[PDB]
């Protein structure tokens, strides 16, 4: 019922002056930089008939983006996340260990692993915060080791990394179960 | 909790009220576009023709496409 309770609340002023202090800041969510960043690359576009391809896919990632200012906030909301001011250190160190596995996924690479993923398996926000694991999308760059491997210890290190990450709820069960 | 109930709220608030249909723009987008050699919304258009054309034998997601064709998909007593 809690996420449907969020689903009530969500609905609220969809259609209580507490609603009224939601819909003034919607229309503060909305908005000289989105002119200027649109104009310069119809500017580039314009005069200079643009090879480098490369260039030209870069473009328009900014154009959309900053066109669609809120789509583009839309895909920034399901990865942040909302941490008390207590266990802020053990996501720092986290991080640092998750920064260190997105660093050696580009790759004496069983070793350092082993390492950094066994930091994670102590880590006291693992348990306490599994829909920020799943934010994370960690399961997945674990997953994308193992799948880089199997083309040996360093497996199942993983293995037992991504069993241990369906325990901790259901929801970051589902991730997996798309990978069977 | 409260760092519970507000990370529930954040994943509420964004399936409720940031899906909004505020985006007319691409009517005002394709239109600014096609102003003054090649306009930019062949070299965009081009850009995707040249990616296609390469022999990956399988294409991947590109979100710039999936981008650009939905703004003009949206682009049309």
């Amino acid at each position: 019922d809690f996420h449907e309770d969020l689903m009530t609340h969500c609905g609220i002023e969809l259609d209580l002056t507490i609603r009224g202090r939601l819909l003034s800041l919607v229309e503060k969510v909305t908005y000289t930089l989105q002119q200027l960043i649109s104009e310069t690359m119809v500017r580039w576009a314009q005069e200079s008939v643009i090879e480098d391809p490369e260039l030209v896919r870069a473009m328009f990632v900014l154009l959309h983006r900053q066109y669609d200012g809120i789509g583009g906030l839309v895909r920034a909301l399901p990865k942040t996340y909302t941490i008390n001011g207590v266990s802020v250190e053990d996501t720092i160190n986290l991080l640092a260990s998750l920064g260190q596995i997105r660093s050696l996924l580009s790759v004496e690479e069983e070793k350092l692993m082993i390492r950094g993923l066994g930091d994670i398996m102590n880590n006291k926000v693992f348990y306490q915060h599994p829909n920020l694991m799943r934010a994370l999308g960690m399961h997945e760059t674990v997953m994308e080791v193992m799948v880089n491997v199997l083309g040996p210890k360093m497996v199942a290190n993983c293995c037992r990394f991504l069993c241990y990450f369906c325990r901790i709820s259901r929801q970051n069960q589902k991730a997996m179960f798309d990978h069977l | 909790p409260r760092h519970r109930a507000v990370n529930l709220f954040l994943q509420g608030y964004e399936k409720s009220w940031i899906e909004t249909e505020e985006h007319y723009f691409e009517d005002k987008l394709i239109e600014d576009l096609a102003k003054p050699r090649v306009d930019p919304l062949h070299q965009l258009i081009l850009l995707f023709s040249r990616t296609a054309l390469t022999e990956k034998c399988k294409l991947e997601e590109d979100f710039l496409y999936m981008a650009y064709a939905d703004i003009m998909a949206k682009s049309c007593s």
